[PDB]
């Protein structure tokens, strides 16, 4: 069976710019377990992206986070591309310091 | 610690 | 305050070339403290957890060789089961495979398990009694009496009840500054006004171990799940979890509203509403 991603996109702390932080992006429920997820600074790919090994929940589908250091600031966007089997194009999640 | 043996399917 | 170790196991099939991918972790409640990666330089079980790090060479040496055996059982299993259910050896398959123990309250054996699926569907299961199986369907049933006849449950049995158990304990004084500490939740509201009559109040829950966790609103004293949403509990990344529940509600009408938050290392739970 194959299952799609859920993708939560937030800081570990709150958001304050100039303070140094670390952007998260969480993908779960999602099977099989290929999957691509970057990172993502004014659209483009960031490169010092580091993940969690792999693991799973109790109905099997799988989970990772995929974190980078960063500082916020009042311009630069961030997001989190996934892209899946089960997806037809690569979602986009733009990070929301409220969120 | 890790189980000792693994019976395969 | 109960608690368990587990085993998570993944193989994924590589048709294109190669053996499996082979990845495995070890959690003792919400911590993770081992992990395994066929595709890592080192080829040996890893720490990753500090309080894991006493356990001297014969422990690393041990576990390595034995999870190295899991990945080759998991090896054999793919192509066993890709003839079970007649596929072709040009698809990529996975076995999972979830195995471990909980201690009660009491510190004492609570209950076992030992699970397998096969392209994310359960394949067969060991019962709570550890002394049956559970077969999802034809190809599991062969597995079934395949083990029944090797007596494979009273061998695990045994692991579960016992090793299992006793090293979970051992884990849980290592590291006892931190496994048999509870962080509660750090909690805090927001508001957001999404129109000049309405407004978001956002109840969050930061920093908290372990993962499990309750967020409830109440408007008049009376839980409400109209008009709110909740995310579901994601990790902070530095150990802890974070969740959030947000209502919308009538610009001027916040003191209504109030965000419950239970946890384990909440005393008694905690009752926020806005300013």
């Amino acid at each position: 069976i194959q299952r799609t991603p859920k993708i939560q996109v937030y800081s570990r702390h709150p958001a304050e710019n100039g303070k140094s932080n670390f952007l998260n992006c969480y993908v779960s429920g999602f099977h099989p377990s290929d999957i691509e997820v970057d990172l993502l600074k004014n659209g483009e790919r960031i490169e010092k992206v580091e993940h969690s090994d792999l693991s799973f929940s109790k109905d099997w589908s799988f989970y990772l986070l995929y974190y980078t250091e960063f500082t916020p600031t009042e311009k630069d966007e961030y997001a989190c591309r996934v892209n899946h089997v089960t997806l037809s194009q690569p979602k986009i999640v733009k990070w929301d310091r409220d969120m | 610690s890790l189980y000792n043996t693994v019976a395969t399917l | 305050g109960s608690h368990s170790m587990r085993y998570f196991f993944t193989s994924v099939s590589r048709p294109g070339r190669g053996e499996p991918r082979f990845i495995a972790v070890g959690y003792v409640d919400d911590t993770q403290f081992v992990r395994f990666d066929s595709d890592a330089a080192s080829q040996r079980m890893e720490p990753r957890a500090p309080w894991i790090e006493q356990e001297g060479p014969e422990y690393w040496d041990g576990e390595t060789r034995k999870v190295k055996a899991h990945s080759q059982t998991h090896r054999v299993d793919l192509g066993t089961l890709r003839g079970y259910y007649n596929q072709s050896e040009a698809g990529s398959h996975t076995v999972q495979r979830m195995y471990g123990c909980d201690v009660g309250s009491d510190w004492r054996f609570l209950r076992g398990y030992h699970q397998y699926a096969y392209d994310g569907k359960d394949y067969i299961a060991l019962k709570e009694d550890l002394r049956s199986w559970t077969a999802a369907d034809m190809a599991a049933q062969t597995t079934k009496h395949k083990w029944e006849a090797a007596h494979v449950a009273e061998q695990l049995r045994a692991y579960l009840e016992g090793t299992c158990v006793e090293w979970l304990r051992r884990y849980l004084e290592n590291g006892k500054e931190t496994l048999q500490r509870t962080d509660a939740p750090k909690t805090h509201m927001t508001h957001h006004a999404v129109s000049d009559h309405e407004a978001t109040l956002r109840c969050w829950a930061l920093s908290f171990y372990p993962a499990e966790i309750t967020l409830t609103w109440q408007r008049d004293g009376e839980d409400q799940t109209q008009d709110t949403e909740l995310v579901e509990t994601r990790p902070a990344g530095d150990g802890t979890f974070q969740k959030w529940a947000a209502v919308v509600v009538p610009s001027g009408q916040e003191q209504r509203y109030t965000c419950h938050v239970q946890h384990e290392g909440l005393p008694k739970p905690l009752t926020l509403r806005w300013e």
